[PDB]
């Protein structure tokens, strides 16, 4: 079936930068819009970034601002970002999924349908004290 | 949460209510008036609790200070006598946990702020940090008195009330009269702040607490006990190696009761003096007859009757028992398709 | 359960009119309210009319007050919606919707039709 | 001790007539305003045999 | 001040269970709550109480007892930008139905097969969230809807808020039945010379 | 011959107001009305002097020193049907109360917000009457209700 | 401001026993009255029993003498019927109602709850 | 409930005023085998009313 | 419905420890009481100990207080009633049994168990 590995997840220090990826594997990259998400602990799901199927429009979310460099490639049909100046409000799950497949309910219809393929989810923590 | 270091214990102490503790009982305006008032008041001549929060010593014992934990039943005054506005708040509540409910008064330094949330308070809070070398000399760390703030029900902010005090020398410059009171849901604080020139107790004389707020929490309230802002001893000139320590301050605490007083209400809208009629017999005379003096004569103030000491019942001499021997004790009892039946009628069973 | 279908769109000259018509089925009736929408592109909707079964609360634009007429027919269970002098403003997606307006509750658009397009142009759609 | 007596619930739920009048259907004010009025005639039958 | 809201015919729908309406501003309350979220059109019916579907069961559920106000509104303007608007999701499969006023904020997988996949995604192992795919040319019946929910509860407690109050004056010489916020009574109102202190 | 009528247990109300049932055979009256209509169970109790809601205020009103009887039975038999009975109106919105025994049966529409809506045409402007919708397979307290004054 | 609470129905073979219960709330009682009335289809309301709060002059119809008994709690601020000798017509619709049963002026219901149903049958509901 | 001791032996009605109280009679009965001085309804044409 | 289940009897030297394990089975509950009693040959029952479930209404006869201690575990629908200090006249036949302890209403023994049997002796049973 359709698969979504998410790795680069660890505890980096605030005010620096990592990287992190998604191997996506089960479909053609470019049949389905693909992108991330990133969870706080306490809060719901969040779109941070997102590659178009063609890379087209790429759009990102400004809550990151201009803290961003997501790139796919098509041989190893694999998704890339990075985190720059890192602060503690970013330490969150990011997970990586595509779209392409959205429900198709008619008035009073049937709600059952395709729906789109999502990841693993790796966590990230920023923090200025160092670890053990 | 921080348990502090090493706290000096010592005897608590009393002091003479005096005619102090008397707040305005109502949003009313009466003019050159005698009025009676039963209300929770603090009874005059009081022994009213006396805590202190000066660590300064000579050497021998060192950090003295006063937080406990104290019951709140009808009502409370409190009263103040700091020339450091180290005391910037209080907690209220039932079980100062988590569980029921509690309620935080903490007065910045600029807008003071009142919130009602079930919090996880501290065994021992403080306000942090109040010395330098840090965030400025004076800090409110919210969270170094709780650390959870689930599930809020009230929250409010407004011009402070701490900060009125004038001149820093000279024992103490200002005490400053709150009185707290729980009833039927609002909770009403009444405050003043008065010039004082002595120390060691309060000051004769007589002044009306007017009302600040009355906020509808509709919280319980059963305990409490005082926020106090402490210097933290980890950069201090004076022994700063890990602890804390404080300068010179101290608070009153009393409890009213419902009692039955003669309000003085001047051409104004203005309490000026003030009878307590249950005192003395004298307070008695003046309150019957509703004025502050009493000529020459014999009064009928009230009325004496010996209480009951005890109670007792008297009832004849029970014996005509009940034959329940015969049907509980009986040697052969009947089948139960044909039951036996007997009938019991006057009788004691 | 209930669909919603439309009909009468196109295209009309500037000053011209047009008749858009839709009708129901699987609604247990009750309190039907039937209300036009117009979608401009680039824009949320924009209430264009609507009518209760017999109860005659019927609603227009600020705008449009003249323009529209709005009526109905219970036994085909269809709502009409005339239009005269349309100007080039008018131009949009339109759709209807089957709800309940209820005096002492309020309205819901329970449901939506498909839509059909009204195209005010010069040179036609 | 006649200008007292105003302040006097004589057993309604208030001496105000206005606050009993303002707060509580007629039928059931009725008998509270009749209340207020036994006591007050009371008040003014005592002062005036004094 | 609810009558912004219910005097606009800028919503799709503004519809009160237990509470009149137009009749707002007299009735008040103790506590309210503003729920918000957003939904699809066709879907703005399972946001009622009685009715069975996904989110009836699923994402955010009315009791039958119902006290509020629903307001639902297209918001194809604002969400969806040009080619999708993922933002916004919904939980699509759920071992147990939600009780009335309930949040379930986990991402667990949901299995219907015969072994926990614990971790793994593929045949009957779903991630539980779908997300919707919010473009503008896509029919009313999928476009974006803002969906409030005003939940009105009356405790012991204090009462709170309540709507606004009219007001007029009639001031010298004229015998008026008056009310000064509560205080009722009947006479003539004269300026005076009294000096209230502030409180 | 009242008395016929309160011994019959065949009425779900029969409160008097100012008399006694049992009194009335007794008496000789002056003039005596009979006010006759249909209202659902959950609004049996606003027909009481000093009541307030719906029907106490826009629709029949009870002066405060009322006296006489008020008998009220179901009529879930005569008056609900399978595919409902939409016959019976009451008033819904009304500018201002009504005096006691004051009828009213206008049906100019009423305008509920702040939309002068002069005409059929209008937002949120209510036709003032509204029907009961009495199905028999509502409970109890939504059925109809006879009520005779 | 009030509700009314029913439980204890269902089915049961003629010649059984049963028992209904209805819980009040919303009172300031003083001359509360609890009565359950019995909706036959096709029928109207018909009484089956009433009871004050203490009052105790309760009533019951001819034709159901001996086999319903009515029994209140003051403190649960509930009563409940007991039902024997469950005779076929017994298949109904039971409501209880709540009102005040003055000496004087006569009596009302009030407030109505939601009712339960019995099933006097040889194979149940 | 209903049983056969309930229902043909001793019944009793369902708004019972009185108590129950049983305890074992080992002691008192049982002696040996050779005890059965007790009967019980097994058969009966209806059920007994209270 | 009800089915009792006992465990744990045997024989024991004087002074020694015993357990006994009682399993119920076909109970709604609410308010359980267990109680364990003992029968010596040649004569009635006599209380030995007596719980209600989460209620902690203990009983412990007179003779045995000490040698008689008891638990148990509703996860596990089961009640241990362990013994330290096991005397001669102990040697009996102990019955799990169970009913209804309601503290307004009184104590009651809906059914008894298979029962086990307790010797106290120096050769074993």
């Amino acid at each position: 079936a359709v698969q979504l590995v998410d790795s680069g997840g660890g505890s980096v220090q605030a005010g620096g930068s990592l990287r992190l990826s998604c191997a996506a594997s089960g479909y053609t990259y470019s049949i389905c819009t693909m992108g991330w998400y990133r969870q706080a602990p306490g809060e719901g799901l969040e779109w941070v970034s997102g590659i178009n199927a063609d890379g087209s429009n790429t759009h990102y979310t400004d809550s990151v601002k201009g803290r961003f460099t997501i790139s796919r490639d098509n041989a190893k049909k694999t998704l890339y970002l990075q985190m720059n100046s890192l602060k503690p409000e970013d330490t969150a799950i990011y997970y990586c999924a595509a779209h392409g497949t959205y429900d198709k309910y008619a008035p009073c219809g049937g709600f059952a349908g395709t729906y789109t393929y999502w990841g693993q989810g790796t966590q990230v923590t920023v923090s200025s004290s160092g670890q053990a | 949460c921080v348990n502090l270091t090493t706290r000096t214990q010592l005897p608590p102490a009393y002091t003479n209510s005096f005619t102090r503790g008397v707040y305005y009982p109502d949003k009313v305006f009466r003019s050159s008036v005698l009025h009676s008032t039963q209300d929770l008041f603090l009874p005059f001549f009081s022994n009213v609790t006396w805590f202190h929060a000066i660590h300064v010593s000579g050497t021998n014992g060192t950090k003295r200070f006063d937080n406990p934990v104290l019951p709140f039943n009808d009502g409370v005054y409190f009263a103040s006598t700091e020339k450091s506005n180290i005391i910037r708040g209080w907690i209220f509540g039932t079980t100062l946990d988590s569980k029921t409910q509690s309620l935080l008064i903490v007065n910045n330094a600029t807008n003071v702020v009142i919130k009602v949330c079930e919090f996880q308070f501290c065994n021992d809070p403080f306000l942090g940090v109040y010395y330098h070398k840090n965030n400025k000399s004076w800090m409110e760390s919210e969270f170094r008195v709780y650390s959870s703030a689930n599930n809020c029900t009230f929250e409010y902010v407004s011009q402070p009330f701490l900060m009125d005090l004038e001149g820093k020398q000279g024992n103490f410059k200002n005490l400053r009269e709150f009185v707290f009171k729980n009833i039927d849901g609002y909770f009403k604080i009444y405050s003043k702040h008065t010039p004082i020139n002595l120390v060691r107790d309060l000051p004769q004389g007589f002044s009306a607490l007017e009302p600040l707020v009355d906020l509808p929490i509709g919280i319980n309230i059963t305990r409490f006990q005082t926020l106090l802002a402490l210097h933290r001893s980890y950069l201090t000139p004076g022994d700063s190696s890990s602890g804390w320590t404080a300068g010179a301050a101290a608070y009153y605490v009393g409890y009213l009761q419902p009692r039955t007083f003669l309000l003085k209400y001047n051409e104004n809208g203005t309490i000026t003096d003030a009878v307590d009629c249950a005192l003395d017999p004298l307070s008695e005379t003046k309150c019957t007859l509703k004025s502050f003096t009493v000529e020459k004569g014999i009064y009928q103030t009230s009325n004496f009757r010996v209480q009951p000491t005890e109670s007792i019942v008297r009832f004849p001499n029970i014996t005509n028992l009940c034959p329940f021997g015969e049907v509980f004790n009986a040697t052969r009892f009947a089948s139960v398709y044909a039951w036996n039946r007997k009938r019991i009628s006057n009788c004691v069973a | 359960q209930v669909q919603l279908v439309e009909s009468g769109g196109g295209s009309v000259q500037p000053g011209g009119s047009l008749r858009l018509s839709c009708v129901v089925s699987g609604y247990t009736s009750s309190s039907r309210y039937m209300g036009w929408f117009r979608q401009v592109p680039g824009k949320g909707l924009e209430w264009v009319s609507g009518i209760k079964r017999d109860g005659t609360n019927t609603y227009y634009a600020d705008s449009v007050k003249g323009r529209f007429t709005i009526s109905q027919d219970n036994a085909k269970n269809t709502v009409y919606l005339q239009m005269n002098s349309l100007k080039p403003e008018d131009t949009a997606m339109y759709y209807c919707a089957a709800g309940s307006w209820y005096n002492q509750w309020g309205y819901s658009m329970d449901y939506w039709g498909k839509g059909t397009q009204v195209t005010v142009s010069s040179s036609g759609q | 001790t006649l200008v007292k007596q105003l302040s006097s619930n004589f057993g309604a739920i208030s001496s105000v007539l206005n606050d009993i009048l303002s707060r509580l259907d007629p039928p059931e004010a009725e008998v509270q305003i009749d209340r207020l009025i036994t006591g007050r005639l009371q008040s003014l039958q005592t002062y005036v045999t004094q | 001040d609810y009558s912004v809201l219910y005097n606009s015919a800028s919503f799709s729908t503004f519809k009160c269970y237990g509470v009149s309406p137009t009749k707002l501003n007299d009735l008040c309350f103790t506590n309210v709550y503003a729920d918000s979220f957003v939904i699809r059109g066709d879907e703005v019916r399972q946001i009622a109480p009685g009715q069975t579907g996904k989110i009836a069961d699923y994402n955010y559920k009315l009791p039958d007892d119902f006290t509020g106000c629903v307001i639902a509104w297209n918001s194809n303007n604002l969400d969806s930008k040009v080619g999708g608007n993922y933002n916004y999701l919904y939980r699509l499969f759920r071992k147990s139905n939600l009780k009335p006023f309930e949040r379930d904020i986990s991402t667990e997988i949901y299995q219907a097969g015969s072994t926990p996949c614990n971790g793994v995604e593929g045949f009957n192992c779903y991630f539980p969230l779908q997300s919707y795919g919010f473009q503008p040319t896509n029919g009313v019946g999928y476009q974006p809807y803002r969906v409030v929910v005003l939940s009105f509860e009356l405790l012991h407690a204090p009462a709170t808020v309540c709507g606004p109050k009219k007001s007029t004056n009639l001031v010298k010489n004229k015998c008026v039945n008056f009310n000064f916020n509560g205080l009722t009574g009947t006479g003539v109102l004269t300026e005076s010379n009294k000096k209230f202190l502030p409180f």
